[PDB]
């Protein structure tokens, strides 16, 4: 039995309703579980038997469904509900899970605070150079970072990593790291990371100059 | 009632993966089926099989011929063996319980991450991130380590507010991550800022003092 969840991701404002659909490829006679998973933790049983709410979860959560079609609803989203929700059938072995639906909080916009760091002298001695840009506490998650070396955009050797949505303020942060050799790094003067985000009509720039 | 997975976090391709689940608060011969479930890096879940309270086993056909689940009733432990592993067996492995009359996976362990790779365990290099500039945000760049993970503690954990830990990425076979901390311009560099980087897989901890200029 294949279990399909739609969609794979939801962004919902605090206090709004969320609806997570799960469809089974065969009739499963309400042998349908829902689990909530928070990052770093095991899945936690939320609903059993399609409709039975587990102890430890509030009545904001409700499971419905029959036949092949099941739904998990949250009537009023709260910050602690952030996580990924999975359905699972236990009608026939092998037991199978849906692919998960990740839920995040849609909060008001927040502008990134940008910081840039040159390679340390310590890293340069080993022959490598990583230029690091932190972009902290922004929302929404969509953000574009461009690196410029002596005014020219560089895309190779850039790695970007976002945090999970912050459990306190519901923002994201991200690092953008440009890795070069020492000789590539030491042949140019200016290093700039430029962030494009909906909170600013112009790019949010941070730069340093090796010749200070 | 309480389950705890254990076993090696790094296994080479073609070898067997072996894990243990230690159960407390309930006897594995008294009731329930005792299951292994795994979660892949992309976060999909796969039920692998169980050993029932009477010792009978059932396995997912996707693992046919490759899986054995066994138990030691004297120690209230049950075990997973997965043979001839490949990198596609990299996953977080969980043990969990099932009760026939209900049918769901009620109680779960915390999970243990297993990486299937031929790469060697390597401790991280720790480099300082300080402003060249010629609140203040500082950081540490933690580079060249394997397998995951590391933990970065700022000022021995005292510094709580305004720490960010960025998820690691692979760079030329080895993980790199960074952590940021933001403190009042009044405390740095007047007070010392140190990051402490722990890598359990290599049993190492390395501290780096952040220096200005």
């Amino acid at each position: 039995i294949v279990l399909t969840q739609s969609p794979s991701s939801f962004s919902v404002s605090l206090g709004d309703r969320v609806t997570i659909s799960c469809k089974a490829s065969g009739y499963i006679l309400n042998r349908l579980a829902w689990y909530q998973q928070k990052p770093g933790n095991a899945p936690r049983l939320l609903i059993s038997g399609a409709t039975s709410l587990e102890t430890g979860f509030p009545s904001r959560f409700s499971g419905t469904g029959s036949g092949k079609d099941y739904t998990l609803s949250i009537s009023s989203l709260q910050t602690e509900d952030v996580g990924t929700y999975y359905c699972q059938q236990y009608w026939s072995t092998p037991w199978t899970f849906g692919g998960g639906t990740k839920l995040e909080i849609r909060r008001a916009d927040a502008a990134p605070t940008v910081s840039i760091f040159p390679p340390s002298s310590e890293q340069l001695t080993s022959g490598g150079a990583s230029v690091v840009c932190f972009l902290n506490n922004f929302y929404p998650k969509d953000i574009n970072v461009k690196w410029k070396i002596d005014g020219s955009e560089r895309q190779n050797g850039v790695l970007n990593s976002w945090t999970d949505q912050d459990s306190k303020d519901s923002t994201y942060s991200m690092s953008s790291t440009l890795t070069l050799t020492k000789d590539e790094y030491e042949r140019h003067n200016s290093y700039t990371c430029e962030a494009t985000h909906k909170t600013s009509t112009s790019p949010i720039v941070k730069s340093f100059n090796r010749n200070e | 009632v309480q389950l705890q997975e254990s076993g090696p976090g790094l296994v080479k391709p073609s070898q067997s993966l072996s894990l243990t689940c230690t159960v407390t608060g309930f006897s594995i011969t008294s009731d329930y089926a005792w299951n292994w479930i795994r979660q892949f890096p992309g976060k999909k879940l796969e039920w692998m099989g169980y050993i029932n309270f009477d010792g009978g086993t059932t396995y997912n056909p996707s693992l046919r011929g490759r899986i054995s689940i066994t138990r030691d009733t004297s120690k209230n432990q049950f075990f997973l063996q997965l043979r001839s592993v490949t990198p596609e067996d990299t996953a977080t492995y969980y043990c969990a319980t099932f009760y026939g009359a209900k049918g769901t996976l009620d109680y779960w362990g915390q999970g243990t991450s297993v990486t299937v790779s031929s790469a060697k365990t390597t401790p991280p290099s720790v480099y300082p991130l300080a402003p060249v500039c010629g609140s203040v945000t500082l950081g540490c760049l933690v580079k060249g380590y394997f397998p995951e993970p590391v933990t970065l503690t700022w000022n021995s954990g005292s510094l709580s507010s305004g720490v960010h830990t960025f998820p690691a990425v692979l760079q030329s076979d080895l993980y790199t991550l960074s952590s940021s901390v933001t403190v009042t311009s009044s405390t740095w560099p007047s007070q010392s800022i140190t990051c402490n980087v722990a890598h359990p897989a290599s049993s190492t901890k390395v501290d780096k003092k952040i220096e200005p200029r």
